[PDB]
């Protein structure tokens, strides 16, 4: 389990949401889009980020579970690679 | 078709490059990656 | 109704028609038995306008042409790593066959085990996945197609006779090119009305009794590509409406 | 653990008594073969028992031996692993390896290669395979089951079969009722089909059966059992057309002509 | 324009050359039906020769011998696709050949998926395409060439039948060289000319009635070019114009 | 227009005309075909032949008609521009490319395949041909010319072997005097080989060659000795291996325990 | 070029001739043929001429026919340049240009492809680079050896092998002799095998073997020549246990349902 008062959390603007369509002008309502897309972008990213975490703090203790088990004495070798393979992202990302 | 392991014919590329919003949420930067949100969140004034 | 094209005027066309359109409304599998071309696709074509849902598209496009294992690929489509390793990942025929009903040409030259599969998705209802790992469910009509003695491959035990059974609801017979005896002339004049509009001619020049007896002694093996094909083929030649048509074209690979 | 009837029907005949019987096996994990001829409601058996278990929850899956591709049936027999094969984008779940913990359905046992039946005798419930370019061994928990209209002993003895494959198989045979022989059943059976007709055809009300049409019933050999029945069933309706009176007459023979 | 190169079989040939004359001011597809081995490259000299085709480049493709798996790709559009970032790859020929003539050549060796892609190219026009969105119908003159009897291929379902068929209405044969012995003379003396300008010999022997009545004997199953080639074999081998030539060997691998 | 001649040792009042003929051939850039058996050997006329040529500045390189990648067999031909496929970054000239204004001997013509029939097909007469890149078609002369030992006329019946192909191919052929119909040089053969094969052995000197040795060879039947004749006086000298006795008896055939 | 004497030397006057011979065809660099029985020490003669070649430094290539792959199998045989086919980064080195001046001996020379067969043809047809992907030829002054336990001019008969393959295969033939050809080189073999399993099993001594063992020895016929008799000898010794008494029978058939 993450830390959830560690975890971070934005907010979309709800206000500022309910005042795009209603603008008349042109530029107001260009620049509310972008903004809306570019925080949409950005949440989506947070969270691919965290949950992309968790699996990987999740596949982490299923290894660390045996090396846990084993003690500090006798931890089990573990690799970068193998590691990955727990995961379907690519070794770069877990690095 | 067929089981094999011919090694020549086509392809295509591979991942798409520039994806430096991905690359930047791989590396974790703990307070580092709060005070960038921050910073954004102050760019960004629908965000909360 | 889309101009009722090649309509049969045999008494027997229309007591198929009147069937079809029973049977139409009922969403149940069937199976046709008949000549080569006889427009089968357009009667299949026909009873999807005459189903209910219009509006779905009615893929078909089944004639028997792939290999054996071609054929189930384009049944199955692809997948990444699909084919002992694929670069694309196909939808298939499969795919585009969910929802709206879907015709079988010339469905006897498969091979059995496609047989039972397509049988198991019409009995189960769910879609079976190349890939195999994840599971495909899919709601849709279906229409079979063959030219054979379905009994005479099951008294063979080539096809899954569970499956002819099953995919026999109904079957369609149809009548020979050489059983339509009247209609030759109607058609003929459809097709030369046609062709007017459009090889944009001003009018049929007509035909003459030179014409009508050649057809009569034609032996028309193709109930509607052979017909169509060579008055295509006579009005090429023609290419005039001040002429009554006499002469007649037969072998498209006719030489001197 | 639900009750879940579903297609449950024709507990007249001695079929009652099976399913008895089964209930039984239903608990056990053990090898399963079903005995019986085609349109013998085989699947509807097999379902039965896989979800009679709780681990109904686990993965209940079934498979025939449809040979399509015997390279692509040997890879999901075994298992595409990543790169196996020229141009294999990533690594492909063996069919076994889909269902662990849950029931597993084989089935044209008669109608599987002699090849195909060693490599299924390799784990002969062994329990632990190798994919399809696999590093390590993986061991997985399955019960599997068989179905056939054959006579494996004769063709064992014919040589047809693989008399190790059919050692490791058929922990318990179920022998399926002859529906031709259970005439009994045969009623509610066509009473069950009118009413899911009904539910289908959403006509008025159904007109019934009479008597000819059960007087030709009787005469047919119904060699669909449960299958052909049905079918025969809503061909008949079909064409009786009008609900206004019982029908009497049998689709018997949709090759035969309607006239 | 070449023509006189071919020189004809015969008045007949020259009726079906002004046939194909005739046909020539239109662009329409064709199909080119003629022998293995007789000058069918001429018959598509003529239709590029034709002021439409005059104007544009034309492009002629050997679909038997171009064949690669990535070149079912590559004949694909593809002007704006770019799996690998090569966007402004083009479809190839198919790309080339727009704004001129086309040309495919032993069309019967092909794979039918290709068949396929080109009747539906054919059927209506382009559009969608792979990597462009949008492909669009070049008026680019086309037209198709074979040898065999692609209706036995379609019987055994070699042959795709619905390509053959539409193109079954611009078909056009060639008659074996055999029949027209009257040019076999005059073509003869040609080749003979032409291989005395070329091995700079004073001039050509000529022939003698043994070896016209040889010539007569001859098969010949292959005219256009094996004809000719045992001629200019002849030819190089006796190296003697002091008497006219009286012994012409034609299979090379008759010792002695 | 000069003649390194190579070695001929061919003087069967039949070998002679062959070379004449091939000599009147030399000329001609047209297809030849060459029937050319094991026992009939000669892969080397094809190379005189080259070199005979003017094309003998240009590239005489010969083309292995078997042994080819069946995946990459179309590159092989043609090669592949600087953008060539998704695995290629530079720019395959292409052996058939890389083949211009020389000979072109396809060796062994009968062992290739089908596909590569069809490859070669079209690619003699037009010339023309583009890269696996793509690019505008170029028809480059070069000399044309290939070989086999079977008879390819059964091919063609058997349809084994392409007969358009054949029949557009080789606008002559040339036939190899059998080493059972050459017979005459058998001896003169024999004492080059030696002379050769003495250098190689450092030996002293030639022992020569007893009558016995000479009936025994005018009696074998040799059906193949264009280098089985060679191979065969190498064992012998091998066996002999002795100078100072004048060699008589051959090991016939390496298969009889004796 | 060096002594590197062998202790598996065949006590035969028929082995005496045929290491003269050998001894004699060192020097000379043509390929030769090997000729004998499975087991029957081909590969310790292949050896034996390796060493005693010129090329003491020249490779030692094992060239097994068999292993071909026959998918790529000709890529191996051919190598490649960097980048000759997709996915290709390094110039690949064919088995004979990795073997580029040594010594190649064709293993299961018998046991090979037609396209190997062709392949083989046209490397040994006065021998170039042609890698795959390659732009120029090359040559290498790598020698060839034969060998194959088959009826080579049987094979041919049977259209099995290439006539001109055959013919451009062997300058010489080498007839390994038979194990009925060898006679009393049997008791050597057989001390030589007892020293050897003494000390592996670290046995006491040699018990040494009974005139029963002399005369069985007399009687028996080692198919597999030395490796019937290595595999009879280890049979006799691990039955053998105790080494107090000298050997008197041992065990004929490694494989008899007797006792
Ligand atoms: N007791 C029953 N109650 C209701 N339906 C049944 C019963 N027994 C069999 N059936 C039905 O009969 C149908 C035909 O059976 P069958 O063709 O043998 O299936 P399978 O061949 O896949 O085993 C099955 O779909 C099954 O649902
Ligand atoms: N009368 C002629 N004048 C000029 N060239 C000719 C004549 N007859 C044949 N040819 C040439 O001989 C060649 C033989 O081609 P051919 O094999 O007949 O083509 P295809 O295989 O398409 O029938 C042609 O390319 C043509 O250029
Ligand atoms: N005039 C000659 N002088 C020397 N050697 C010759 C002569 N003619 C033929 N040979 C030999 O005959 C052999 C035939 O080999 P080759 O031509 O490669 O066989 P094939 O052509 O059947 O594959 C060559 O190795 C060559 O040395
Ligand atoms: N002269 C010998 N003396 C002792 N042992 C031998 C002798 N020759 C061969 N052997 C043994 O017999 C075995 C034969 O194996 P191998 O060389 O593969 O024979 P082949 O190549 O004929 O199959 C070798 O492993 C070797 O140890
Ligand atoms: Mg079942
Ligand atoms: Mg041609
Ligand atoms: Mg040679
Ligand atoms: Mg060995």
């Amino acid at each position: 389990e993450l830390n959830a008062d560690s975890i971070p959390r934005l907010k979309i603007n709800q206000q500022y949401a309910a005042m795009g369509n209603s603008a008349r002008n042109d530029a107001d309502g260009q620049f509310i889009r972008s903004n809306l897309q570019e925080a949409r972008w950005l949440i989506k990213s947070l969270e691919s980020r965290n949950d992309t975490l968790l699996r990987v703090s999740r596949c982490i203790v299923e290894q660390q579970q045996a090396f846990f088990e084993q003690g500090e004495e006798y931890m089990k070798p573990m690799v970068l690679a193998d590691i990955a393979q727990a995961v379907e992202m690519h070794e770069s990302t877990i690095s | 078709m067929k089981q094999g392991l011919q090694l020549r014919l086509s392809q295509q590329l591979a991942m798409t490059p520039q994806l430096q919003q991905a690359i930047r949420l791989l590396q974790l930067s703990t307070l580092e990656l709060q005070q960038e949100l921050q910073q954004a969140l102050e760019s960004n004034p629908l965000l909360e | 109704e889309y101009k009722d094209n090649l309509l049969g005027e045999a008494n027997s066309f229309l007591e198929v028609l009147e069937q079809v359109s029973h049977l139409a409304p009922l969403d149940k599998p069937v199976l046709i038995i008949g000549e080569r071309g006889t427009g089968k696709e357009l009667i299949a074509s026909r009873l999807h306008y005459l189903s209910s849902r219009w509006q779905g598209p009615f893929i078909s496009l089944n004639c028997a042409a792939l290999n054996e294992n071609l054929l189930d690929s384009e049944l199955f489509g692809h997948e990444a790593g699909a084919f002992t390793g694929a670069q694309k990942r196909h939808p298939g025929r499969f795919e585009r066959a969910d929802g709206g009903t879907l015709f079988l040409d010339e469905l006897a030259t498969a091979p059995m085990m496609v047989q039972e599969k397509l049988l198991r998705v019409i009995e189960y209802g769910e879609l079976e996945r190349v890939g195999g790992s994840q599971p495909l469910q899919v709601n849709v009509r279906l229409v079979c197609a063959t030219n054979a003695d379905l009994p005479a491959m099951v008294n063979e035990g080539t096809f899954r006779a569970d499956l002819l059974d099953r995919l026999a609801f109904d079957v369609v017979q149809l009548p020979p090119l050489r059983e339509r005896e009247s209609d030759i002339m109607l058609m003929a004049e459809y097709f030369a009305i046609q062709m007017c509009r459009e090889i944009k001619l001003p009018l049929f020049p007509g035909f003459t009794e030179r014409a009508r007896e050649t057809l009569l002694n034609y032996r028309w093996p193709g109930n509607i590509r052979e017909l169509k094909n060579v008055v295509e083929r006579s009005v090429y030649r023609h290419g005039t409406s001040d002429y009554p048509l006499d002469d007649i074209i037969i072998d498209p690979f006719k030489r001197r």
